């Protein structure tokens, strides 16, 4: 068969990060077909690395308190958890952050060993006080989705460890709706309005382009069962 | 229900506006002799009623009722038929009393009916009548709802209303929960060809069944096909025999125009759902399916009757034929050589039927067009040009031509030549603004027809048909509507009551061959005496698996439908069910109408009214207060004067909006003029 | 019932009736 | 209301009118004396401002 | 709003017949008449070139008030029905089982102008006649917002903080990962969380102690104790607006969207409305609220309560059949047992019922309906009125879920019709005074700004209490709101706390009970000076635009549909509205109360079994004497109760019932 | 202050054009009479200059002469005095 | 920690017409989304065929009589909608229909051309005695969706073509379940079970390879195009 329009994919670029496209016109009704899966695989599908799991000393019996710094424990470790990183190591790499005297302890006061990086040196995490050392541990790996709090089943190596949430993708907040376009001309068609937030690891362009390798890589698996069996057919540029 | 009817208004009754509050209201002795429930809505209630069920007329022309009298606490089986002056004297109890075997009652106090409308509780002795069954206060229509005692008597009235109003469709199919008087209101009717005498089907076809009896002679019984009744829908009718078949009297032989295998089908069964989905089923609105236009599920015919008719005019005859004043060669191409179309030709808004022509006489041409006759060579043609076209917005096919003349001796009146009338076939598929309703009184227009892709399903993927509103349910007082939702999903699927350690507590009141069915077995619930509420919840809990082993509905009566737009589930479970709908004669081809410029009146030059002539809407008296309380001064004298009777504005309005110029101020109405005329001819010296 | 060629529809009644429904178009 | 009544009564007493309610400027097609019909807001004039009709 | 395309194109025809000239699809005006006649497929393409920006009057019969005629913008919708939009039926009193609307074309450019500027559907929120907004969320958008907005105690997912062995696990670091946690099966959208808010204003008390002097919320971080659903809810609400933390019922809808009426403009309001619109239909739809019949849960001590009282009814009917009280005395004995059978009954399903049933979800947020009904699903109907008016003393003891009985329905038929029939005259009667009460006053006009009177009424506004300070007057907001001062208000020595002509609003209320001033001289349209119509200070706002009312309203129309539409709901010495029709006629009541002439003391003196009340003065002078009162008129309570023995004011009413108006306006003038 | 952008007849909104008029009376007679010279222009434009001036702002493709009158009221490049 | 394996796809055969597919091992939240974004390719978009006109020699239009047939004509439209027919090339061909003498009409007395045949020899069309004669032809055509009927006017077509409604689509019932493991220490996959059943006109996994290539066109575009 023939689809006898185009649609096309044109970006509205607005904040940094914060892109927002439009596929028109779509054949009805087609934007919800492929707007829920854009959605999903955007959020759940992408690669990409965080934090798993930190250790501060001397916290154990009260997990809201550390002696010297302004902020208890339930904030230095949702600070930390929009801490954006990118890592190669496809396995657990721990990370460092120790710091004296009193100050402002930044994001970029961390020490990276080799293959990690972090993509905002400028993030606050800890005001200390007066002459109180902070000493954490970090732990930075790769995933997809956010995969919640894994529970310390170490069971007895790990005293004051304890496991946070981890928020493994580049993408943040998307969401989507369709609308009507040319209901006369074009036969009530459809408008798919993607709006698609990242973090600034990745653009929202380079995010979307990700998804579709996952998705046409994943819609292949059935065209892989007769080759020459009659869809819909596009056409080229 | 057209027959069988009492009213109160006419010639020597009373009238609809000098009529109280004490004769609408339903008297005590109303009880047997006319239906509380079905009586009209609008300024009517009280004034048109009908017959019961089992009532009777005096040779003197009062209401009789049937009773068994039952002497010493012993119910006897000889009626009497009583009038409403000699129940009152004695007492006359309740039908569904508890008679032991013999006609004693298990309790010894009864309910009663007294004198003066009371309602006692007296011992059985005094008890001298019974009802001969429950439903007897009921009428023909109204007997037709299943449960009937679960509605409100306002939501009653309306579904037993909303049930004279549906249309044929073209399959009619069976109602899957009913009562008992589908099968009794069919053959009754008369709408439906019952075989006279006992005989053997010799020959069937869809014009024609001769059958041939025992005694000798045969009879010949003639199906009227695609004949118009009186509001435009189709009277089909096809017959239900084989070509080998024994048949007895009476036996209905051919189904009619509402009816399946001789028993009234007004609707059809659908899969209806109790989500509020989206806003589309927003407050009485309701969404259905695409699969009920693609298989013509609520498909109608409609045929509508065009009549034109050639008279003697002064100027001389008025005549019918091809030869029409100045018109294309275009729009002759279905008109045959004598006038009036070809059957199978299809029409639109705007083309000829039959071609008429008037003579003249005479008038004098414009010079404009007297030049622009002698330069392209056309004669003036006196004569004039009054054809039968179609009126605006409909279409179709045409059926039948029935031509009638005075050359053939035909019954025309005083000065008709000839006299025509053509038939236009319709199929009406089901849309957007048409008016569906159920049983129960509830109803609603379509606001929306979802593609069945996107529509929730079961977890077969069977997808629901109607989506039905909440907030319509409860505050309306007809819970009915989801009893018959409960009984229809049974129905649908079939029970199987497994007494294999003996009979459970809550089918020990059931009749037997109801501890199992089959699936898509139509039973029935009669009116005041049917399927208890701790019966349904003993049906929902053995519901037969459809065709893997699989319960799509728990005890509840609910299931789990996916979502046919995002695909997760929803996250509480749905009420679904089988309701027996019906498409209403509320149709948006009938309804919508718009004008910019028609014909307008003699006296006043306001426009007409109506969607037969074309009409404007009327902007009438509160319409005016409120254009005046918003302050819109121009709005308002621009809908007084240059809309309607601005004579001389009319015309400019349009000449400027042609050319595009600004709009003229108004100048003074003509409907004004008038009242001056008027008031100076009752010699009044107006200034 | 007593009528030859009906479909065979279940009934929920819990009672029996004496007369049955007349001639509806005999007013 | 009394429309015969109030006639012929208004007949005797030779009673004029001066069309100040917005009743009797529905009937005779003016504008009625309310909203943007009164004179203060219907007797507008519109021109440019020199500097646009200056920069125009 | 969506219009048909056929309808269109037969109202729009001379603008499409000019527009496909102007553009060479035909060669003149009859070529173009024909063109549009035959439907020819260019003209669609034209058709929406000349519809576009072109307002249209949309009108639903009866206009009972002004905001029966709302102007829209159309948009062309394939379909032979007109979309309407899901927001203003509650103006237009429509509903979607049939009714039908006119469209009207509006021509010149002073009625588009009108069209798109006085009566766009978007200009008018709130109504003219007591000023709540019109446009709020309704039937299923109510329990759409209650579904997303309320608190379940032990949801999946909420602050657990255990502390001690493991950490707190409940908190959110900002809504987008509380986005991705519900997305996945770990969190609720009803459950409690603590969310960090970058992006949403905090309320009064809380930014006050986080910021104080500059609580700006554009990108400060704040910890909130919430839900993740009012979140959602506040994501709609503007950007200033502060945090709001509570279950969205009806009543705080309203207050919401009256807040957003008085403090932000115009078209904030009405995208606020539609965002309020989506996020209510789309939770509507996942809030799981069907009815079955195993929802409607009866009560499961109904026998015994009936059972008890109808041992009580079975005294009452013995001690009459033995001949102890008379025919109305048991009746009304039997009437008083079973009105409290019925409540007994109505309490014990209260209590049965879950707080989370579908049945009553849609009771208790607003949504719709009240609970008698819910008591006559499940439970008792009750006492069934006559044709007469009085009670059936039976009385129906089945509900329309077990199914009513057939002497029980044939009972109920009879207040079900006659309900019916007064529908029907109800609303033929209220026709009638809507148009006198248009007739008799549609000169009253606003003529000039302020005529500079001193004269004005006084309001009640909070009686002390017995200490007690001062608790409020119930009906404030339609006495004492939208009005102007014509005296100075002043404490005791104080100072002008609320000067002359202001606005008279909820703040400057709150400042004048603060005070401790609990009268306030007020200036009225009964009071005005001008000589034809009424001025603009001294008819004060406007309720319907929520400023000074303009110079041109014709606002004696507006006073008479405020009083004339809801008539309707008038069901009812008279009661409904022929007590109303009996005031706005200034006719004698047929229940007529003696009023006292002068201040004295009254002699109540029986006689020939009607009465006899005659008032001595104190000055003295000529006693007032009033012979026949009937003895269905019973004397009249204030202060033991009147009799004799008793000091009487100047204008103190005498027996129960209705002063005749001439009356205290002979006697006590026109105030 | 800062609400969305709006689509269609409500563009430019009604709250920023009553700040340029004494009431929503004004700005009806105000719009309609410059909609009517700007109707006037479009015609005396086909035949010899004249007088009467417009549009001030550039429109659209198909812009009906109210919207255009309405941003020029919006724009502040018009003035009126009440009668 | 990703599971760095892909998806693979698995084929049950039931029965002759339907079929049930397992797709394993997904992300946890995408079971749902696949398959009903596969649902709604396949019960929308899947080319077939259908007959989209008839003629019978003796009528004029739908609303008559045949003499000697027992259903009228628009009894026979009903059940002409019913048939399954597999055309294989782009012209509208021609089908006929001869019977003449007592017995049933039924769907195997049609004779196609060379390309197209008839999927359901024993559904019942109508039924004839002595003085019956049924002569009619068929138009198949090949199409998708589902389109109303062409109307004469809007055609060239004399008075005896009766144009018919087309239902192009070849599947019947689609439906799936997921299998959401998901082991509390955070290895977590889905497992879709599609379950196609089609109307003997395509085989399931010919239908679900067309909805693959449909879907693999369309996503496609939201690849680096941009
Ligand atoms: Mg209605
Ligand atoms: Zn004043």
């Amino acid at each position: 068969m023939l689809i006898s329009q185009r649609p096309t994919l044109s970006e509205d670029v607005l904040t940094d990060n914060r892109s927002q496209f439009v596929i028109e016109p779509l054949e009805p009704g087609f934007g919800y077909t492929l707007g829920n899966s854009l959605r999903r695989t955007l959020l759940s599908s992408i690669p990409g690395a965080a934090v798993t799991s930190i250790r501060i000393d001397g916290v154990l019996h009260e997990f809201t308190t550390v002696p010297g710094v302004k902020e208890d424990v339930t904030e230095i470790i949702l600070n930390l958890k929009s801490l954006v990183v990118s890592s190669e190591e496809d396995e657990p790499v721990t990370m460092y952050l120790r710091k004296q005297g009193p100050g402002e302890v930044t994001a970029g006061d961390i020490v990276p060993p080799a293959g990690v990086t972090v993509h905002n040196p400028g993030m606050h995490i800890a005001t200390l006080n007066d002459k109180g050392k902070l000493e954490v541990e970090l732990v930075v790996e790769r995933g997809r989705g956010y995969v919640p709090a894994v529970q310390n089943r170490a069971s007895g190596a790990e005293i004051g460890r304890i496991p946070v949430d981890s928020i493994y993708s580049p993408v943040l907040k998307v969401t989507y709706k369709v609308d009507a376009t040319r209901v006369e001309q074009r036969t009530d068609f459809d408008k798919l309005i993607l709006d698609v937030e990242t973090k600034n690891s990745i653009s929202p362009r380079d995010a979307l382009a990700s998804a579709g390798k996952t998705l046409v890589e994943l819609f292949g698996l059935a065209r892989e069962l007769n080759v020459e069996a009659e869809g819909i057919e596009i056409g080229p540029s | 229900t057209h027959k069988r009817r009492l009213s109160a208004l006419g010639p020597g009754g009373l009238s609809r506006e000098r009529a109280g509050l004490e004769v609408r209201d339903v008297h005590p002795s109303h009880y047997g002799r006319m239906c509380p429930i079905e009586t009209p809505e609008g300024p009517n209630i009280g004034l048109i009623g009908s017959l019961s069920v089992y009532a009777r007329v005096n040779p003197f022309g009062f209401i009789e009722t049937p009773y068994r009298k039952v002497v010493d606490g012993v119910v006897s089986d000889e009626i009497v038929y009583l009038t409403a002056d000699e129940e009152d004297r004695h007492v006359v109890a309740q039908a569904n009393s508890p008679i032991d075997a013999d006609g004693r009652f298990v309790e010894p106090r009864v309910l009663v009916r007294r004198k003066a409308g009371e309602v006692e509780y007296v011992p059985s002795s005094e008890v001298d009548y019974m009802d001969v069954s429950p439903r007897q206060m009921v009428s023909v229509a109204t007997a037709m709802i299943p449960f009937l005692e679960h509605d409100d008597a306002n939501r009653a009235l309306m579904g037993a209303n909303m049930q004279r109003q549906a249309v044929p469709l073209v399959r009619s199919e069976a109602p899957l929960v009913g009562t008992g008087m589908e099968l009794r209101a069919a053959i009754d009717a008369g709408d439906v060809v019952v075989a006279e005498e006992s005989g053997v089907i010799e020959e069937v076809s869809a014009d024609y069944i001769t059958v041939m009896h025992d005694n000798g002679t045969r009879r010949t019984y003639r199906m009227r096909k695609f004949a118009r009744s009186n509001h435009g829908t189709c009277a089909n009718q096809c017959p239900i025999v084989d070509a080998g078949d024994r048949v007895e009297a009476g036996q209905v032989i051919a189904d009619g125009p509402c009816t399946d295998d001789g028993e009234m089908a007004l609707g059809k069964n659908l899969l209806v759902a109790i989500m509020p989905w989206e806003g589309h089923n927003y407050e009485d609105a309701i969404i259905l399916s695409n699969r009920l236009v693609e298989e013509d599920v609520l498909t109608s015919i409609h045929i509508e009757e065009h009549e034109i008719d050639a008279r003697d005019t002064k100027l001389g005859a008025e005549e019918i034929t091809r030869d029409i004043p100045n018109i294309s060669d275009e729009v002759l191409a279905d008109l045959d050589e004598r006038g009036i179309v070809r059957i199978g030709a299809e029409v639109r808004d705007g083309d000829i039927l039959v071609g008429k022509v008037t003579p003249k006489g005479e008038t004098e041409l414009t010079p404009e067009e007297r030049l622009l006759r002698a330069i392209f060579g056309e004669k003036a043609r006196e004569v004039r040009d009054t054809s039968l076209k179609v009126p605006h917005g409909e279409s179709g096919k045409v059926i039948g031509i029935r031509v009638f003349s005075r050359e053939d001796e035909d019954e025309l009146p005083a000065g008709v030549n000839e006299l025509v009338r053509v038939y236009v076939a319709q199929k009406r598929k089901i849309s957007d603004g048409d008016k569906l309703a159920g049983r129960h009184g509830n109803k609603g227009v379509i606001g929306k027809i979802l593609p069945v892709e996107d529509m929730p399903f079961l977890a077969d993927g069977t997808p629901v048909d109607i989506i039905l509103n909440t907030h319509g349910v409860p505050r309306r007082m007809n819970i009915g509507q989801i009893l018959e939702t409960h009984l229809g999903w049974c129905a649908h699927s079939g029970w199987k009551v497994d007494a294999a350690k003996g009979v459970p507590d809550w089918a020990a009141r059931l009749p037997d061959e109801l501890l199992e069915a089959q699936p898509n077995a139509i039973v029935s619930t009669p009116v005041f005496d049917g399927a208890q509420e701790a019966e349904l919840q003993g049906l929902l809990s053995c519901t037969l698996p459809n065709r893997d082993g699989d319960v799509l509905v728990d005890a509840d009566g609910k299931a789990m439908l996916f979502d046919g737009r995002s695909g997760e589930p929803f996250p509480y479970p749905v009420t679904v069910g089988y309701m027996y709908i019906m498409k209403l004669h509320h149709l948006v081809d009938d309804k919508i109408h718009a004008r910019s410029t028609g014909p307008y009146s003699m006296i006043t030059q306001q426009p007409l009214g109506g969607k037969a002539q074309f009409g404007g809407q009327r902007f009438g008296e509160m319409e005016c207060w409120a254009m005046q309380a918003y302050g819109a001064a121009y709005t308002l004298q621009e809908l007084l004067t240059i809309k309607s009777d601005d004579t001389v504005g009319r015309v400019k309005v349009y000449e400027a909006i042609v050319k595009g110029e600004n709009i003229p101020e108004p100048g003074i109405p003509e409907s004004f003029k008038v009242l001056l005329k008027e008031l100076q001819s009752l010699c009044l010296n107006v200034e | 019932n007593s009528v030859p060629g009906a479909p065979n529809r279940v009934s929920f009644a819990k009672l029996r009736e004496p007369l049955e429904v007349p001639g509806l178009l005999d007013v | 209301q009394e429309t015969t009544r109030v006639l012929t009564d208004a007949a005797i007493n030779c009673r004029s009118d001066k069309l100040n309610g917005l009743k009797e400027n529905v009937i005779i097609g003016k504008l009625i004396p309310a909203g943007t019909g009164i004179n203060r807001y219907r007797n507008i004039a519109v021109q440019p401002t020199e500097e646009a009709r200056a920069a125009a | 709003c969506g219009l048909p395309k056929l309808m269109a194109l037969e109202l729009f025809k001379p603008f499409v017949m000019k527009r496909l000239v102007d553009l060479n699809h035909a060669q003149n005006i009859k070529s173009a008449k024909r063109m549009v006649e035959r439907q020819r497929p260019q003209v669609w393409d034209v058709l929406e070139e000349v519809i576009a920006e072109h307002p249209v009057l949309l009108n639903r019969a009866p206009t009972l008030h002004r905001l029966g005629i709302q102007a829209f913008e159309p948009m062309l919708v394939e379909g032979k029905a007109i979309q309407l939009h899901p927001l203003v039926c509650e103006a237009f009193n429509a509903d979607f089982d049939g009714d039908q609307m006119a469209v009207h074309l509006p021509l010149s450019a002073e009625a588009q102008a009108e069209a798109r500027i006085l009566m766009l559907s978007s200009n008018n929120i709130l109504s003219p006649a007591s000023g709540r907004p019109l446009a709020m969320p309704r039937l299923d958008m109510v329990t759409g917002l209650y579904y997303l907005t309320t608190e379940v105690p032990g949801d999946t997912g909420e602050y657990q903080p255990a502390s001690g062995d493991h950490p707190e696990t409940g908190v959110y670091s900002s809504p987008a990962e509380a986005i991705m946690a519900a997305d996945r099966g770990v969190l609720s959208v009803r459950a409690k969380i603590k969310v960090r808010l970058t992006q949403l204003r905090p309320p009064v008390e809380i930014e006050a102690e986080l910021f104080g002097h500059s609580g700006w919320q554009p990108g400060d971080a704040w910890m909130a104790e919430t839900t993740l659903g009012r979140v959602m809810f506040n994501e709609l609400l503007p950007l200033g607006y502060p945090f709001v933390n509570k279950q969205m019922h009806k009543k705080v809808q309203a207050a919401i969207i009256n807040d957003l009426a008085e403090r932000y403009p115009m078209i904030v309001v009405a995208q606020t409305v539609d965002k309020l619109k989506d996020a209510g239909f789309y939770w509507a739809t996942r809030s799981g609220v069907t009815v079955s019949m195993a929802d409607v849960l009866v009560p499961p001590r109904k026998k015994e309560i009936l059972d008890h009282y109808e041992e009580r009814a079975d005294k009452v009917e013995k001690q009459f059949q033995r001949g102890a009280l008379n025919h109305d005395e048991r009746n009304e004995a039997l009437v008083e047992i079973w009105k409290e059978a019925t409540d007994e009954v109505g309490q014990a399903l209260r209590e049965h019922y879950p707080d989370d049933n579908p049945i009553i979800t849609i009771v208790d947020s607003g949504a719709t309906g009240n609970f008698t009904q819910t008591r006559t699903l499940a439970g008792m109907k009750g006492l069934v009125t006559n044709p007469k008016g009085e009670f059936i003393p039976r009385p129906v003891k089945s509900s329309f879920r077990e199914g009513l009985t057939v002497l029980e329905y044939f009972i109920n038929t009879h207040g079900a019709r006659k309900g019916l029939a007064d529908t029907a005259l109800r609303t033929a009667d209220s026709g009638y005074l809507t148009r006198r009460l248009v007739d008799v006053s549609q000169d009253v006009i606003v003529r000039e700004h302020d005529c500079q009177t001193e004269r004005g009424i006084v309001v009640e506004l909070a009686e002390r209490a017995p200490d007690g300070t001062l608790i409020r007057d119930p009906y404030i907001e339609t006495s004492a709101y939208a009005r102007t001062l014509g005296t100075d208000a002043v404490d005791e020595a104080g100072n002008v706390i609320v000067e002359r002509g202001q606005d008279l609003g909820d703040p400057e209320i709150d400042a004048l009970l603060a005070a401790g001033i609990t009268q306030v001289k007020v200036r009225s349209v009964l009071t005005c000076a001008t000589s034809t119509g009424v001025c603009a200070t001294c008819y004060g706002r406007s309720m319907a635009t929520g400023k000074l009312v303009d110079i041109g309203e014709a606002v004696g129309i507006v006073a008479a549909q405020s009083i004339g539409e809801p008539g309707t709901q008038l069901t009812m010495i008279t009661g409904g509205l022929p007590r109303v029709q009996e005031l706005f006629e200034a006719r004698v009541p047929r229940g007529k109360a003696p009023i006292a002439d002068v201040t004295g003391r009254v002699r109540l003196e029986d006689g020939e079994r009607f009465y006899k009340i005659t008032i001595v003065p104190d000055d003295g002078g000529e006693e007032v004497v009033y012979d026949k009162i009937s003895k269905r008129q019973r004397l009249r309570v204030f202060k033991r109760v009147l009799s004799d023995g008793d000091h009487v004011e100047v204008g103190q009413q005498l027996m129960e019932g209705s002063a005749d108006p001439h009356e205290v306006l002979r006697v006590q003038g026109p105030r | 202050g800062g609400y969305d952008t709006p689509l269609g007849i409500t563009n430019p909104p009604i709250d920023e054009l009553l700040d340029r008029v004494s009431s929503k009376y004004a700005l009806v007679i105000y719009a309609a009479k410059r909609a009517r010279q700007i109707n006037d222009y479009y015609n005396q434009l086909g035949e010899g200059i004249l007088e009467y001036v417009g549009p001030l702002v550039e429109p659209g493709l198909q812009e009906k002469p109210l919207s255009i009158a309405l941003r020029e009221i919006h724009a502040d490049l018009l003035e009126h005095t009440e009668g």
